[PDB]
C-alpha cells in the first residue's frame, strides 16, 4: 500500500478569493505567524529538565552501569574462575589467571576488568554460572586518571561490597525474566 | 580578613568560579557518544542550565569532549583543534572508545585512547556513557576547576 | 502465565495522521484589517 | 574553485566528514567527500570474534538505528542455521524495529533542521526520543547499544509492563510530530532551502544504488518490508510513503510520513503480540535459561559451550537485507563451519548515498551542501565501518 | 526450523540456467543456495558482459548494485573472490555474480554498468588490493592517507604495524611500530568434533 | 562638545575593554555578483541622497514640481532595477 | 551633572545588555521545553557576569594577522552601538541633534566595516568570505532600511527623532505606515544579524568571530546585543509611539520600556521559531520582494502629504 | 633493577625509575620525552598546579609517569619523591631571582638537599645540571652560584655526574626566542655591537638525549660533561640570522653594557617574570668558553645538530604571513668563529 506525499491531485484554477488568500499568505507572512504561535505555546508548558544532582533520570533493574564482583552471604567470593566470562567478553577486557587457594578451593589470583576496553555489553552478567560478575547500577565512576579506570579484583570486590544491597534487589527483580 | 594570602585565595576563588560556571564545550562528535550528549543538550538533562553552552566554535571553547573512536585519520586533526583552542582549555574523554580503545582497541585504524593524542582531564566511562554520566563527568570537571589555585602558586613562587 | 501482553480486548486506538489545524482569518477579511488601519491612519 | 576543505569545520557533522570542495565564490563546482575518518575495522574485527560476540558490533555500525541493524545480523545468522525465531520474538523485533525507525527519523529530521538553523524542533523531539530510549533501557538494560536482538530471537522477554507504556507514548507522539509540522512542513522558509535542492531522477537513483527514502522520494516504489517481508512485517499493514518531485522537501515529507506509518505498525504490534517464548528452543543456537543450566547437566554443557565456543554455523554464505531506517542494510556473511565468521561485509545505506552527493549537489551553494548531507541521513559509522 | 518454499528454489534455479545459456562464454558455475539465493559464477573477463546483460535485459532487469565485496581465501590461487550482489526491483529478486581475482591480476571496473560501484571498488582496492581497470578515480577511501598495506587481507595483522601518539619533542603526531599493552588473546575455539556430513 | 565628551568616553570604554582583554589574561574569492552588488548599492545610495532632502522640500511652495521631480527620480531608478532584474544581475 | 547623565544612559544599558543574553537563554529554553540557566546565582541572574569574566580571562589568542584591525575592529563595533544610544529620545534625549535619524542611519552604516575589517584581519580565506556575506547584506538591507525611514520622515517633517513624540500624540505611526513597519522590523532583523537573517556565523561555522575569542569576541558580542536593543528601541519610537505626557515624562519611558522589551522579546522568539534563509534567498527578498514595495510606498508617502493637504510642519 | 624487556617503544620497559624535580622546564619537557619514549619509570615532582603539567601526561605511558606534590623549603617532600627512584636528575633553575627564592636556592641550596636525600635513599646515580663556563668567580651571580653548587653536591653525593650545558637552542628556548623577540624593540641593543662574545648553541634534544644516555651508561660517574654544539658564532651573525629567519629588520646598535646592565635591572623589577635580567645580560655577553673538557654530545652518544637546521621551526612563529611559507634554503646561514 503506498501513499503520495507532496503530490497535487489536481490543478485548482485560481479564483480571486483563492488568489487573495494566497497573496495575503505571501504579503502578511500568515504561515510564519502560525509558527511563532507554536513556540509561544510551549514557552507556557512546564520544562522537562531534572535537577541533575538532586533528581536522577530513572534507570530500571537491568541497567548495566558499572562492573562489580559479588560474594556469597557467608563471605566467600562467588567467582570460581571458570573463566568463560573472559571467553565471551567481546572486547577482551576481562583478564583472569587462577590457582588453587590454600583452602583448596578454586579462586582467581587476578581478575582485571579494563573498563576503558569494556563496552558494557552485559554478556559477562549473562555468562557467569555462579553469577559472580554483575552489571552494577552505578554509572557515575568518571575518573581523573586513565589508570583508575583499569580495575583489579580488589576494586571490583570492593565495588561489589558497596553496592551489594541494590545489586541483590536488582537481580531479585529480574531473575525470573532470565 | 587581612593578609595578601587571603586576598589571593579569594580572587582565584573568583577566577575559578567564572571558568567553572561558564564552560563552553567543544564536542569532537566522533562515533555515537556525541548522541549521548546531544541528549545532555536536550531537555531531560539540560547542560545550559549548568552554564555549559550547546555548541561553540573551537576558538571559543573551554572544554573538549571527545566522543567516539579516535581513528588514526582523525588523530592528526583532534590535536590540531586541541592546539587551536584558547589556552584555558580542558578535555573530557567520553566513551570507552575514546578513553582507551574500547571495542576496536586492537584495530589497526583506531588510536588506543585520546590520551595518546590530547592530555585528558576527566575520563567518562561506558560504551554509550549515559548522559547523566557525562553530566556527572562535566560536574567533576567543575570540581577539578574549583580546586585549581593558579594565583596562590604565583604568589608563593 | 504472567508475561507482558496486550490487555484483554486489545489496546485503544492511536492517531498517526497529521492533525495540523487549518485555522485562520479569511484573506479578504484579513486585507481589510491592514487596509483599514492605513485608511484611518492616513485620515 | 578554491578548495576549502569544509567539513572538518563540524558544519553538517553527522560524524566527521572532510568534504573537500572547489568553490567558485559561493557556488560548488565539485564535491569529493572523504571517508574513513571513522573507519575502525568493524569488518576485520568480526572475523576474530564468535557470532554472539560480534552482535554488539552491529549496534555500533549505525547507532541511531541501534536495533534495526541487529535484526539484519540476526536474520542473517538465523538463515545460515536455518532456524527461525519464536512468534513472540518476531513481533518484538518488529515492535522495537519500528520504535527504532522513529528514533532515526526524529534524529534525521531534527538534526537536518539544526544545520538549516531551526533549533527548537530538535529539543521538542529529543524529549520524545529520551522517552523511547527508556523503553530500550527497560527492555535491554542499555539506553542505546542494547544487544537485545540476538541471532535466535530476543534476549529476554519484555518487562512486565512495557507494552502499556509503549502505548501511552504512541498514543501521544503523533501530536509531537504534528507540532514539528506546524513549525517546518509549511514554513515559508523551510520550503525554500529544501524545495528543488538535490533532485535525483528515478533512473539515476536506482543506478547509483540509493535504495532508501532517497529512491522512494523519487517515486520508485520499493520497501524491502513489503517486497521481501522479513520477520512478521508481513502480518502488519502499513502504507509506504512514496514521493514525487523528489527533492529535499519531498523526501523529508516521506520521513515524517514513515514516522506516522510506524506508529500504525507499533499500534498493531501492541494489539497483536502473542503469548510464547522469546528465543529459539534449540539450546544448540540459543543459550539455556539460567534456572535450567543450574539444575540440568545438558543445559550447563550447552551454556558452557555456547558462551565459550559458539553456534558453529553450517558453512555457507548469505546476503540478507532489511529496511533499516536509513535504507537497505545488508550483511553478506560468509561462514565456514567454524563458530567465528569468515567475512561480514556490511552494506551500509550511506556508502551509496554519500557517493551521490556529487551527482546531487551540482551548481549549488555552500548552504545547499549542508542541506543535502542532511537529506541522506549520513551516519559515518555505517559508511566508515 | 526455518520455513522454506521450493517455489523460489525452482524459479531461481531456472533463471540460473537462463543466464548461463545466454552468457555461456563466461558462466562457470551457477548455484542456488539452500537459502534460495542464486550465485552465478563468472570468469573475471565476464565482469562487464554478465553485469550488463543483467542490468539491461527485459527478462532479467537487475538495476541496483547492493554490494561489491571481496572475500580472501588465502589458500585459493586466485586469492580474492569479488562478489557482486544485485537487486531487481522489477522482479523482486537478487542474484550474486562472483568472480575470482589474484593480487596482481586486475578485474575490469563496472562503474560503467553501475555507478554505485565507483565507491565500493575503491573500498575493495583499499582493503584487499585488487585493482580495477578503467576506474575513474581509484584511490584509498577508508584507510589513512599514508597507510601502507591492504587491511582486510587475511595475511594482515589485526593490530597492524603502526599506531599514532603525539610527541612533544617534535610537536606533531608520529607513527611508531605498534607496541600493545595486552596482546589480543587468541582464544582457540574450534572443537575437535564435527557436526554433520556437510 | 557635549557630543565630543560622550564619544571619547565611548571609545575609552571600548579601548579599556580590549586592553584588559589582552592584559588580564596574564586568496582569490571573487564573484562579479559581489562587486556588482556593491556598485548597485552606491547607485541606490546616491539616490538615497537625492531623496534625503525631500523632508525640507515638502514644504517648498511649488509642491507640484517637487512631486513631479521626486516621482521621476524614484521611477527612473526603479527602472534601473527593472533592467537589473531583467539582466542576469540580481540573479546571482 | 552631564557626566552623571553619561553613566546613566550607558551603564544602565550595559547592565540591561547583559540581562538580554540571560532572557534569551531562558525564553529560547522554555520554548524548547527546558529551564535554561538557573543554577548559577538565583534564577540565573549572575549568569551573564560569569561568562564575561571567563571570556576576558581566556587567552586573546590573537591567533598570522594584520594586528591593528584585530584590535581596532572589535572597538568600533561596541563604540558605534553604544554611541547610537546617545541621541535616542527616551523622553528627553541626551544630546538632541536636529538631524538625529541621519546620525542613527550613518552610525549604523559604519558598523559594516567592523565586519569587513575583522574578516580581512583573520588570515583564513574562509573568514574573508564570511565577512563578505555580512558586509554585502548589511549595505543591501541598508538601502531599503534608509528608504523606509525617508518615507517616515516625510510624514514627520524633520530628521530629529524628538519630533515624532509630537507627531504620535494621537496615534502610533503603525496604523498609518504599518506596511513599512513590517519592512522595518524585518530589516531590523537583518541588520542585527539575528536569526531569520543570520547567514553570518552560519554554516561557515554554526564568520567574523571565527578567529575572535575572549575579549575581542566579547566586544562585538556586546555590540550586537546592545544593537539588538537599540534597533528595537528605534522601532518603539518611530512606529510604536509610547504615550507622552509633558507633566510626567517617565510614563513615556515606562511604555518605551514595555514596548522595547516586547519587540526585543520578538526577535528572540523569531530566532527559535524560524530556520535561517539562504544567502541569495536573503538578497532575493530585499532586492525583489521589498525594494520595489519600499520605493513605491516611498512615492505614496510623498503623495499622501500633498493631495491630503497634510504636508507636515517643519520644526 | 628492572630487566629491560620490550621492542623499544612506548608500552615497553627500560628499568630506569627516575625522579626529575624540575621537569616542567624547557629542558625538562624534553628529558621526560625521551625517558618516557624509552619506557623508563619517571617520577615528576611538581609544585605548579596540575593544569600546567598536563603537557607531560601524554608523554610516557600509563603508570609510567607519576606526579608528586613537592615544596623546595619542605625537606620531607624531596624525601618521599626519591624513596623509590634509583636515578635522580636535577634541572632546578631560574634566571630571575624570585622574591622567595634566591639564585643560591635555585642553584646551590636546593639542588644540594635533593642529592643529599637521594643518597640517604640509595639512588644509584644523580645527574646535576649547571650552566656552562661557570666559574666560582664569574660575573653573573647566577653562574657563580651554580658553580658553588656543583662543588657542594659532590660532597652530599660523590661521583654524581655533572653535565654542564651551554645556553640551549630549542623551540621555547630563550637564547633563540629572546633575540627574535627584540622585534618589539625598534632597535636591538647589542653590547660591543654584538662582538667578542662568540657563542655555541646546542639543540635541546641533543642535550636531552645526552642526559638520558647518561642515566643508562656506566661510563659516566663523576663526569662533568659539556654539551656544546656543532658550530660557534659571534653574537652578531646569530642575532642577524635570527632576524633573518624571522624576516624582520636587523638594526645592530651598540649599547654600553654599564648602561645596559641597568636596562636589565629595569625589566628585572617586573613582578611577572622579568623578560631580561641583569644576571641575564651579563650571561648573554659572557663569552662561550672553549671546548677542552670531558666531551658531552658524541661522547655520550648523540651527534650535535647544527642550529640552522632546526632554527626554522623555533623562529617560525615570529614571522609574518608574508614570510610564513619562506624556507631555510631561501635564507642565508651565519658564520662560525673558531675563535
Ligand atoms: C549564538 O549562541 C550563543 C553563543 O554561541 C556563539 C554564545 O556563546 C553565547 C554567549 C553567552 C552569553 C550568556 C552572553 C555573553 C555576554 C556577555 C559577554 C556580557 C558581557 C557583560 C558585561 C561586560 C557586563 C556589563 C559591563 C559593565 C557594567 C562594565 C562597565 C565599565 C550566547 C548568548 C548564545 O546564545
Ligand atoms: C498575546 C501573544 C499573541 C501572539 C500572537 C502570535 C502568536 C500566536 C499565533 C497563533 C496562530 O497560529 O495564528 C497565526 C495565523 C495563522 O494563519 P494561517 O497562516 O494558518 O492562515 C490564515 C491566513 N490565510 C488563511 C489568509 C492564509 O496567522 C494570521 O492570522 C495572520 C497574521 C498576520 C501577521 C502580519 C505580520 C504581523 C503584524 C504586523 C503589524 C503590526 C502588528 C502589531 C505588532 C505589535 C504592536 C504592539
Ligand atoms: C591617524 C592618521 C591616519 C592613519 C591611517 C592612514 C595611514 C596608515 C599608515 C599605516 C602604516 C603602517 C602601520 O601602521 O603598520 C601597522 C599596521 C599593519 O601592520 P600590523 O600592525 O597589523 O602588524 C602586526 C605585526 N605584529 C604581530 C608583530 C605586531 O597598519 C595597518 O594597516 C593598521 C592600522 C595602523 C595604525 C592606524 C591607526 C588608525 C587609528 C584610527 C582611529
Ligand atoms: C497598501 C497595500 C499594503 C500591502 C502590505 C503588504 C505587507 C507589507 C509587508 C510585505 C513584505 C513583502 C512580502 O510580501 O514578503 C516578503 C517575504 C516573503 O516572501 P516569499 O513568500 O518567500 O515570496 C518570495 C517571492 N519571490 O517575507 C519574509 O519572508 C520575511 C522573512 C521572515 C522574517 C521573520 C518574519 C516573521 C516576523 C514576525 C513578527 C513581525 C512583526 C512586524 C511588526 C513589528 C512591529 C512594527
Ligand atoms: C569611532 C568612530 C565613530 C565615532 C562615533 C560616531 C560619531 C558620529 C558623529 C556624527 C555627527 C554628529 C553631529 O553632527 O552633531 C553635531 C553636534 C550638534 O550639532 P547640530 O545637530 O546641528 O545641533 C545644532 C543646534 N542644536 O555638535 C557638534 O558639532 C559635534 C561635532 C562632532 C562631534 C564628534 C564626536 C567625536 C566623534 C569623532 C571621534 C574621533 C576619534 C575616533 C576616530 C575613529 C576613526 C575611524
Ligand atoms: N638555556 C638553558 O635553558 C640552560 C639551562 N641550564 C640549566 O638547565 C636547567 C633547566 O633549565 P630550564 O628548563 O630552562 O629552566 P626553567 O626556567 O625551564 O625551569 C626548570 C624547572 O625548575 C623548576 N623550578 C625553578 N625554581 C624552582 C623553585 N624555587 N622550587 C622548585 N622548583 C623550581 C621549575 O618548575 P616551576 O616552573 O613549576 O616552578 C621548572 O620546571 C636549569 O637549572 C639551568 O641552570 C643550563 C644552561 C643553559
Ligand atoms: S564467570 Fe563468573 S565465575 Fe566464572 S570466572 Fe567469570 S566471574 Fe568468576
Ligand atoms: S564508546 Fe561505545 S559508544 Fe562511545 S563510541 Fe566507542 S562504541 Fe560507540
Amino acid at each position: 500500500t503506498y501513499k503520495y506525499v507532496n503530490k497535487k491531485e489536481q490543478e485548482s484554477e485560481v479564483d480571486m478569493k483563492s488568489a487573495t488568500d494566497n497573496a495575503a499568505r505571501i504579503l502578511m507572512w500568515t504561515e510564519l505567524i502560525r509558527g511563532l504561535g507554536m513556540t509561544l505555546s510551549y514557552l507556557f508548558r512546564e520544562p522537562a529538565t531534572i535537577n541533575y544532582p538532586f533528581e536522577k533520570g530513572p534507570l530500571s533493574p537491568r541497567f548495566r552501569g558499572e562492573h562489580a564482583l559479588r560474594r556469597y552471604p557467608s563471605g566467600e567470593e562467588r567467582c570460581i574462575a571458570c573463566k568463560l566470562c573472559e571467553a565471551i567478553c567481546p572486547a577482551q577486557a576481562i583478564t583472569i589467571e587462577a590457582e588453587p587457594r590454600a583452602d583448596g578451593s578454586r579462586r582467581t589470583t587476578r581478575y582485571d576488568i579494563d573498563m576503558t576496553k569494556c563496552i558494557y555489553c552485559g554478556f559477562c552478567q549473562e555468562a557467569c554460572p555462579v553469577d559472580a560478575i554483575v552489571e552494577g547500577p552505578n554509572f557515575e565512576f568518571s575518573t581523573e586518571t586513565h589508570e583508575e579506570l583499569l580495575y583489579n579484583k580488589e576494586k571490583l570486590l570492593n565495588n561489589g561490597d558497596k553496592w551489594e544491597a541494590e545489586i541483590a534487589a536488582n537481580i531479585q527483580a529480574d531473575y525470573l525474566y532470565r | 580578613r587581612s593578609r595578601a594570602e587571603y586576598v589571593v585565595t579569594k580572587l582565584d576563588d573568583l577566577i575559578n568560579w567564572a571558568r567553572r560556571s561558564s564552560l563552553w564545550p567543544m564536542t569532537f562528535g566522533l562515533a555515537c557518544c556525541a548522541v549521548e550528549m546531544m541528549h545532555m543538550a536536550a531537555p531531560r538533562y539540560d547542560m545550559d542550565r549548568f552554564g555549559v553552552v550547546f555548541r561553540a566554535s573551537p576558538r571559543q571553547a573551554d572544554v573538549m569532549i571527545v566522543a567516539g573512536t579516535l581513528t588514526n585519520k582523525m588523530a592528526p586533526a583532534l590535536r590540531k583543534v586541541y592546539d587551536q583552542m584558547p589556552e584555558p582549555r580542558y578535555v573530557v574523554s567520553m566513551g570507552s572508545c575514546a578513553n582507551g580503545g574500547g571495542y576496536y582497541h586492537y584495530s589497526y585504524s583506531v588510536v588506543r585512547g585520546c590520551d595518546r593524542i590530547v592530555p585528558v582531564d576527566i575520563y567518562v566511562p561506558g560504551c554509550p556513557p549515559t548522559a547523566e554520566a557525562l553530566l556527572y563527568g562535566i560536574l567533576q570537571l567543575q570540581r577539578k576547576i574549583k580546586r585549581e589555585q593558579k594565583l596562590k602558586i604565583w604568589y608563593r613562587r | 502465565v504472567k508475561q507482558d501482553m496486550p490487555p484483554p480486548g486489545g489496546y485503544g486506538p492511536i492517531d498517526y495522521k497529521r492533525n495540523l489545524p487549518r485555522r485562520g482569518l479569511s484573506g479578504y477579511s484579513m486585507f481589510a484589517v491592514g487596509i483599514g488601519a492605513l485608511i484611518f491612519g492616513y485620515w | 574553485n578554491m578548495t576549502l576543505n569544509f567539513g572538518p569545520q563540524h558544519p553538517a557533522a553527522h560524524g566527521v566528514l572532510r568534504l573537500v570542495l572547489e568553490l567558485s565564490g559561493e557556488m560548488v563546482r565539485k564535491c569529493d567527500p572523504h571517508i574513513g575518518l571513522l573507519h575502525r575495522g568493524t569488518e576485520k574485527l568480526i572475523e576474530y570474534k564468535t557470532y554472539l560476540q560480534a552482535l554488539p558490533y552491529f549496534d555500533r555500525l549505525d547507532y541511531v538505528s541501534m536495533m534495526c541493524n541487529e535484526q539484519a545480523y540476526s536474520i542473517a545468522v538465523e538463515k545460515l542455521l536455518n532456524i527461525q525465531p519464536p512468534p513472540r520474538a518476531q513481533w518484538i523485533r518488529v515492535l522495537f524495529g519500528e520504535i527504532t525507525r522513529i528514533l532515526n527519523h526524529i534524529m534525521a529530521v531534527t538534526t537536518h533542521a539544526l544545520d538549516i538553523g531551526a533549533m527548537t524542533p530538535f529539543f521538542w523531539m529529543f524529549e520524545e526520543r529520551e522517552k523511547m530510549f527508556e523503553f530500550y533501557e527497560r527492555v535491554s538494560g542499555a539506553r542505546m547499544h542494547a544487544a537485545y536482538i540476538r541471532p535466535g530471537g530476543v534476549h529476554q522477554d519484555l518487562p512486565l509492563g512495557l507494552l502499556d507504556d509503549i502505548y501511552e507514548f504512541s498514543k501521544n507522539f503523533s501530536l509531537r510530530i504534528d507540532e514539528v509540522e506546524e513549525m517546518l512542513t509549511n514554513n515559508r522558509i523551510w520550503r525554500n532551502r529544501t524545495v528543488d535542492i538535490g533532485v535525483v531522477t528515478a533512473e539515476d537513483a536506482l543506478n547509483y544504488g540509493f535504495s532508501g527514502v532517497m529512491l522512494r522520494g523519487s517515486g520508485i516504489q520499493w520497501d524491502l518490508r513489503k517486497t521481501q517481508p522479513y520477520d512478521v512485517y508481513d502480518q502488519v499493514e502499513f502504507d509506504v510513503p512514496i514521493g514525487s518531485r523528489g527533492d529535499c522537501y519531498d523526501r523529508y515529507l516521506c520521513r515524517v510520513e514513515e514516522m506516522r506509518q510506524s506508529l500504525r505498525i507499533i499500534e498493531q504490534c501492541l494489539n497483536k503480540m502473542p503469548p510464547g517464548e522469546i528465543k529459539v528452543d534449540d539450546a544448540k543456537v540459543s543459550p539455556p535459561k539460567r534456572a535450567e543450566m543450574k539444575t540440568s547437566m545438558e543445559s550447563l554443557i550447552h551454556h558452557f559451550k555456547l558462551y565459550t565456543e559458539g553456534y558453529q554455523v553450517p558453512p555457507g554464505a548469505t546476503y540478507t537485507a532489511i529496511e533499516a531506517p536509513k535504507g537497505e542494510f545488508g550483511v553478506y556473511l560468509v561462514s565456514d563451519g567454524s563458530s567465528r565468521p569468515y567475512r561480514c561485509k556490511i552494506k551500509a545505506p550511506g556508502f551509496a548515498h554519500l557517493a551521490g552527493l556529487d551527482k546531487m549537489s551540482k551548481g549549488h551553494m555552500l548552504a545547499d551542501v549542508v542541506a543535502i548531507i542532511g537529506t541522506q541521513d549520513i551516519v559515518f559509522g555505517e559508511i566508515d565501518r | 526450523v526455518r520455513p522454506r518454499s521450493d517455489v523460489t528454489h525452482k524459479q531461481l534455479s531456472a533463471f540460473g540456467e537462463y543466464v548461463a545459456e545466454i552468457l555461456p562464454k563466461y558462466v562457470q558455475q551457477v548455484q542456488v543456495s539452500c537459502l534460495d539465493e542464486l550465485e552465478i559464477c563468472i570468469h573475471p573477463d565476464g565482469v562487464i558482459p554478465t553485469l550488463t546483460f543483467l542490468r539491461d535485459h527485459t527478462n532479467a532487469q537487475f538495476k541496483s548494485l547492493a554490494d561489491l565485496t571481496a572475500v580472501d581465501v588465502p589458500t585459493r590461487q586466485n586469492r580474492f573472490e569479488i562478489v557482486y550482489n544485485l537487486l531487481s526491483l522489477r522482479f523482486n529478486s537478487r542474484i550474486r555474480v562472483k568472480t575470482y581475482a589474484d593480487e596482481l591480476t586486475p578485474i575490469d571496473s563496472i562503474v560503467s554498468v553501475h555507478i554505485a560501484a565507483n565507491w565500493y571498488e575503491r573500498e575493495v582496492w583499499d582493503m584487499f588490493g585488487v585493482f580495477f581497470f578503467n576506474h575513474p578515480d581509484l584511490r584509498r577511501i577508508l584507510t589513512d592517507y599514508g597507510f601502507e598495506g591492504h587491511p582486510f587481507r587475511k595475511d594482515f595483522p589485526l593490530t597492524g604495524y603502526v599506531e599514532l601518539r603525539y610527541d612533544d619533542e617534535v610537536k606533531r603526531v608520529v607513527a611508531e611500530p605498534v607496541e600493545l599493552a595486552q596482546e589480543f588473546r587468541k582464544f582457540d575455539l574450534n572443537s575437535p568434533w564435527e557436526a554433520f556430513p556437510a | 562638545m557635549n557630543l565630543y565628551t560622550v564619544i571619547f568616553i565611548n571609545i575609552l570604554l571600548s579601548l579599556t575593554l580590549i586592553l584588559v582583554a589582552f592584559w588580564l589574561p596574564q586568496r582569490l574569492p571573487f564573484s562579479m555578483k559581489f562587486f556588482l552588488v556593491a556598485i548597485t548599492f552606491l547607485l541606490f545610495d546616491l539616490e538615497i541622497a537625492l531623496l534625503l532632502p525631500l523632508p525640507w522640500a515638502i514644504q517648498t511652495i511649488k509642491t507640484s514640481t517637487m512631486m513631479i521631480m521626486a516621482f521621476i527620480l524614484v521611477t527612473i531608478l526603479s527602472l534601473g532595477l527593472a533592467y537589473e532584474w531583467t539582466q542576469k544581475g540580481l540573479e546571482w | 551633572m552631564f557626566f552623571i547623565n553619561i553613566l546613566t544612559l550607558l551603564v544602565p544599558i550595559l547592565i540591561a545588555m547583559a540581562f538580554l543574553t540571560l532572557v534569551e537563554r531562558k525564553i529560547l529554553g522554555y520554548m524548547q521545553l527546558r529551564k535554561g540557566p538557573n543554577i548559577v546565582g538565583p534564577y540565573g541572574i549572575l549568569q551573564p557576569f560569569a561568562d564575561a569574566m571567563k571570556l576576558f580571562m581566556k587567552e586573546p589568542m590573537r591567533p598570522t594577522t594584520s594586528m591593528s584591525l584585530f584590535i581596532i575592529a572589535p572597538t568600533l563595533s561596541l563604540t558605534l552601538a553604544l554611541s547610537l544610544w546617545v541621541p535616542l529620545p527616551m523622553p528627553h534625549p541626551l544630546i538632541n541633534l536636529n538631524l538625529g535619524i541621519l546620525f542613527i542611519l550613518a552610525t549604523s552604516s559604519l558598523s559594516v566595516y567592523s565586519i569587513l575589517w575583522s574578516g580581512w584581519a583573520s588570515n583564513s580565506k574562509y573568514s574573508l568570505f564570511g565577512a563578505l556575506r555580512a558586509v554585502a547584506q548589511t549595505i543591501s538591507y541598508e538601502v531599503t532600511m534608509a528608504i523606509i525611514l525617508l518615507s517616515v520622515l516625510l510624514m514627520n517633517g524633520s530628521y530629529s527623532l524628538q519630533t515624532l513624540i509630537t507627531t504620535q500624540e494621537h496615534m502610533w505611526l503603525l496604523l498609518p505606515a504599518w506596511p513599512m513597519a513590517m519592512m522595518w522590523f524585518i530589516s531590523t532583523l537583518a541588520e542585527t544579524n539575528r536569526a531569520p537573517f543570520d547567514l553570518t556565523e552560519g554554516e561557515s561555522e554554526l564568520g567574523f568571530n571565527v578567529e575572535y575569542a575572549a575579549g575581542p569576541f566579547a566586544l562585538f558580542f556586546m555590540a550586537e546585543y546592545t544593537n539588538i536593543i537599540l534597533m528595537n528601541a528605534l522601532t518603539t519610537i518611530i512606529f510604536l509611539g509610547p504615550l507622552y505626557y509633558i507633566n510626567l515624562p517617565e510614563l513615556y519611558s515606562t511604555n518605551f520600556m514595555m514596548e522595547a522589551l516586547l519587540l526585543s522579546s520578538t526577535f528572540l522568539w523569531i530566532r527559535a521559531s524560524y530556520p535561517r534563509f539562504r544567502y541569495d534567498q536573503l538578497m532575493h527578498l530585499l532586492w525583489k520582494n521589498f525594494l520595489p514595495l519600499t520605493l513605491a510606498l516611498c512615492m505614496w508617502h510623498i503623495s499622501l502629504p500633498i493631495f491630503t493637504a497634510g504636508v507636515p510642519p517643519y520644526m | 633493577a628492572v630487566i629491560p624487556h620490550g621492542k623499544g617503544g612506548r608500552s615497553s620497559v627500560s628499568g630506569v625509575v627516575a625522579t626529575v624535580f624540575g621537569a616542567t622546564g624547557f629542558l625538562g619537557r624534553y628529558v621526560v620525552n625521551h625517558l618516557g619514549r624509552m619506557g623508563s619509570q619517571v617520577i615528576i615532582p611538581y609544585r605548579c598546579d596540575v593544569y600546567d603539567i598536563m603537557h607531560l601526561r601524554l608523554m610516557g605511558d600509563l603508570g609510567q609517569l607519576t606526579f608528586l606534590e613537592w615544596d623546595a623549603r619542605d625537606k620531607d617532600s624531596i624525601r618521599k619523591a626519591v624513596q623509590h627512584s634509583n636515578v635522580v636528575i636535577n634541572l632546578i633553575g631560574r634566571e630571575w631571582e624570585t622574591r622567595n627564592f634566591d639564585f643560591e636556592d635555585v642553584f646551590v641550596n636546593i639542588p644540594r638537599a635533593i642529592a643529599q636525600a637521594s643518597k640517604e635513599a640509595g639512588v644509584e646515580r644523580f645527574i646535576h645540571v649547571s650552566h656552562l663556563n661557570a666559574s666560582m668567580k664569574s660575573s653573573s651571580k647566577s653562574l657563580r652560584s651554580k658553580a658553588v653548587g656543583e662543588k657542594e653536591v659532590r660532597s652530599v653525593f660523590p661521583e654524581a655526574i655533572i653535565i654542564r650545558p651551554s645556553d640551549i637552542f630549542g623551540r621555547e628556548d630563550r637564547f633563540l626566542n629572546h633575540f627574535a623577540n627584540y622585534r618589539w624593540f625598534l632597535a636591538v641593543p647589542l653590547v660591543s655591537l654584538g662582538f667578542k662574545t662568540v657563542k655555541q648553541p646546542v639543540y635541546v634534544a641533543d642535550v636531552s638525549k645526552g642526559i638520558v644516555n647518561a642515566t643508562k651508561d656506566p661510563d659516566a660517574v663523576g663526569k662533568t660533561f659539556a654539551f656544546t654544539g656543532p658550530n660557534r658564532y659571534l653574537l652578531f651573525h646569530l642575532v642577524k640570522y635570527i632576524f633573518g629567519m624571522t624576516h624582520r629588520t636587523f638594526i645592530p646598535y651598540p649599547l654600553p653594557l654599564f648602561v645596559y646592565s641597568w636596562i636589565g635591572k629595569l625589566f628585572g623589577l617586573s613582578p611577572f617574570e622579568p623578560w631580561t635580567t641583569k644576571d641575564k645580560v651579563e650571561r648573554i655577553h659572557i663569552s662561550d668558553v672553549m671546548p677542552t673538557d670531558l666531551p658531552g654530545l658524541e661522547d655520550l652518544g648523540v651527534q650535535p645538530t647544527p642550529l640552522e637546521l632546526k632554527s626554522i621551526e623555533v623562529l617560525r612563529r615570529h614571522r609574518t604571513y608574508r614570510w610564513l611559507s619562506s624556507e631555510i634554503e631561501e635564507t642565508k646561514p651565519a658564520k662560525t668563529v673558531n675563535y
